[PDB]
């Protein structure tokens, strides 16, 4: 849950923008004078879809390796075909399926993509995972699941 | 016999927390205090 | 203490991706070397990437160029994902010129053929552009440590130029992990895997080794003034 | 990671439990003739690692279950009569 | 801190004293394994 | 199976204290019920364990 | 980058401060834990791996005169520390002739050619008029947490083997503080610390432990097994 659960910001607001509020680069510079802090909703964007462009799921998780995201930041973030506005942590979970279960791809299609995910929806994958790929696979799935979630509930603290 | 602890003793507190010991962890592992000390166990919070 | 001096096998691909496992090890030992590594691993291995660029008419972070079907964003993110290595071993930067002509498809290759300068991956999409497609580049590659991103250093050189995220790291994912093998009556020695993930330039058992190196050379300091 | 390739295997069967009966009776020929028997043989009979390394897996119902999936056995519910399959059997080094 | 990796688990944990006691039953007195040995001469089943 | 014993928890030659604790019990620390140890707790998940 | 500084301030035979003034963005926790931990676990030293006390048959057994209960006193002589003096050394005896109505203390142990107790007071025993109390105690070098019910000390008829705490390093941490020195303000200060029993020195034991990460590191070293399916 908490490893793909988008933080979501209160100061700001006298923001985002269909067309630009001020300029791109403005805007950019509101989140660094104090004053209007990341991932908060304006308009058609949040500062965090901008100070952050990850060509590839790597740069973002490196980015995230380092000081400078959290996981449940809303960042830009180019997925397989598409800029996605998602989350790394979101991204996280997308590949860890794929990942485990032989196709980045067909993950990509049984997940619920921008959502938390948790008792029911883990429950559906799995489910619906059994189904287009046999046992086999599901229980590679179910262990992987079985793992990050551990692991990840430790470091989340 | 002298027993110590083991690997699927059963420890509890007076408010009704009952458990068994599932590992024991060597100092090297185990969250610790910045001074140093080490904790002596583990207690997971979704039981609460 | 008992037992024996370990294994190191090390099932390998061939430019990127190796897997590396340090068998039959004390309690714990595991961690205390996988752990320090993966950090110098993410950290330290010296490397080469895109920094700044500028392109004729029209500038911003955010816009589109007319003639080209793409996007300033979607040029500069497919120019981050472009790997190219040094020969000359005391270059410190290049600037790397870009001629595009009419209706065409511009890969990674169709740059300037400098030597000194060896493209790793020359079938990258870079841009498209339609009828009367005018693209000039102008793009800075810089010798960097980490990750070291656009709003920190700020890269100027020319005026209509835009800095970009630098990457330079040759591992771009490290993976590690702990498990136990039985050894006689001992069931629990630790088995410690590790997964490198690299691009073009870096070979992962390369960074591994330089890795060892470089914790191995720290390590040294600690002696007595 | 389960049993090498599971779900391949029920399908070969009308019955889950065909696939249970005769990976019974084969890893039971199996058994008996001091795996002389194989139908896989070569590089892709089933192996273990140890204090050496490579040495034959040894449980016979693993055998069977890859032996099966290779096609080359035939099971069927009644041909070939068992009075006579019983003594035709010690053909090539039998117990 | 984590005393596997020098870093620290983000966010703060809940740390302290706390009485525990150790209880009446070990793992000492259960768990056995049998595969052969004194049938009975009553029912000719396994025990004693 | 407890096995339950006496310890003293007195000196020497000393005034006493018209009943107060002479030897403690089994489960005694200085004659506070003592049935079990404190000790310094983490209140957070390990890794499944 | 330049280079680091090594800033030592020991002070007795335990506790000793450590210091690297300017290292690389993240290089602190990168070296000041591995360290801790080989350090925490690996840093060889000396337990009381046997007694024997005399009128005294086994651990559940209470001497006359005496106070304590052979379990107590066990327990006691766990808390003792010696140093060792001579590196041909592996294993001693301690004799306590002790007598009468007195306090016994640890100190009063037989003062031994190359062995020197590090923390007398620490009790030992109470003794009351008449109480003997002549014991022989044992005490290996070796690594680590070995138990009793595991080496078990046959040093004779009645002589009663002690769980073994070997290791000399007592506590262990490390502070990653941010230090002013004409580059960025983005490089850590690693001040190890350390804490010993005085039969090993701080500085004694963070290199003993170094070395081990130096030999640990040095096994990445022969490629096996390879060629990947490709």
């Amino acid at each position: 849950y908490y490893i793909t659960q988008v933080r979501k910001e209160k100061k700001g607001a006298g923001m985002a923008f269909a067309t630009p509020e001020e300029a791109l680069a403005a805007y950019e510079r509101g989140e660094v004078a104090l004053n209007a802090p990341i991932v908060v909703a304006g308009r058609e964007t949040s500062v965090g879809r901008l100070k952050f462009v990850f060509a590839n799921p790597d740069e973002a998780l490196l980015a995230v390796a380092h000081g400078l995201l959290d996981l449940q930041d809303v960042v830009t973030v180019r997925y397989l075909g598409r800029r996605l506005e998602t989350s790394p942590g979101r991204i996280l979970f997308a590949r860890i399926v794929g990942e485990a279960v032989g196709d980045e791809k067909v993950a990509q299609e049984l997940i619920q993509m921008d959502v938390p995910q948790e008792k029911n929806s883990l429950k559906d994958l799995v489910y619906q995972a059994f189904l287009r790929l046999g046992m086999e696979k599901t229980a590679r799935l179910l262990d992987a699941l079985k793992y990050y979630g551990f692991t990840l509930s430790t470091t989340s603290g | 016999q002298k027993r110590k602890l083991q690997v699927g003793d059963k420890l509890a507190n007076r408010h009704g927390n009952k458990g068994v010991v599932a590992k024991i962890l060597p100092v090297e592992d185990m969250p610790h205090l910045p001074d140093g000390t080490p904790v002596d166990v583990i207690l997971n919070p979704l039981g609460v | 203490s008992k037992l024996k001096a370990p294994v190191f096998t090390a099932t390998t691909q061939g430019d990127h991706y190796g897997e590396f496992v340090l068998e039959p090890l004390e309690r714990g030992f595991g961690v205390t070397l996988g752990n320090p590594l993966r950090r110098i691993l993410l950290s330290s291995i010296p490397g080469t990437a895109v920094t700044s660029v500028y392109i004729e008419d029209v500038l911003h972070e955010f816009s589109t160029i007319p003639g080209v079907k793409e996007d300033v964003v979607e040029i500069i993110l497919n120019l981050k994902e472009l790997v190219v290595r040094f020969l000359d071993p005391k270059m410190a930067s290049t600037t790397l010129i870009l001629r595009a002509e009419g209706p065409k498809e511009v890969r990674a290759g169709d740059f300037t053929p400098s030597a000194d300068v060896e493209i790793m991956n020359p079938d990258l999409h870079i841009a498209t552009l339609e009828e009367g497609g005018k693209l000039y580049m102008e793009v800075r590659v810089d010798r960097g440590v980490g990750y070291v991103p656009a709003e920190r250093h700020g890269i100027k050189d020319r005026i209509n130029a835009i800095p970009v995220d630098a990457i330079f790291s040759p591992v771009r994912r490290v993976a590690f992990q702990v498990e136990d093998t039985r050894l006689g009556q001992r069931t629990d020695l630790d088995k410690l895997t590790l997964r490198i993930w690299t691009d073009g330039s870096v070979t992962p058992l390369e960074a591994l080794n330089q890795a060892v190196a470089i914790l191995k050379e720290h390590l040294n300091y600690f002696a007595n003034p | 990671m389960a049993e090498p390739g599971i779900d391949k295997l029920f399908g070969m069967v009308d019955s889950k439990y065909r696939l249970t009966v005769v990976v019974a009776k084969r890893a039971q020929q199996l058994l008996r003739h001091r795996f002389k028997n194989t139908v896989l043989e070569p590089e892709e009979r089933p192996k273990m690692r140890t204090l050496e390394g490579l040495y034959d897996d040894p449980n016979a119902v693993t055998w069977a279950m890859k032996e099966l999936l290779t096609g080359r056995l035939f099971f069927g519910e009644n041909l070939v009569p068992e009075d006579r399959l019983q003594k035709e059997m010690e053909r090539l080094y039998p117990t | 801190y984590d005393g596997r990796t020098g870093e620290p688990f983000e966010g703060p944990i809940v740390v302290g004293q706390m009485f525990i006691m150790k209880l009446y039953h070990m793992v000492e007195d259960k768990m056995h394994a049998r595969s052969t040995g004194p049938y009975s001469l009553i029912t000719q089943q396994p025990l004693g | 199976g407890t096995a339950f014993d006496q310890r003293p928890r007195v000196r020497v030659g000393q005034r006493v204290k018209k009943g107060d604790l002479l030897a403690d019990g089994p489960a005694s620390e200085e004659g506070f019920l003592a049935l079990g140890q404190n000790v310094l707790v983490a209140i957070m998940p390990f890794d499944g364990y």
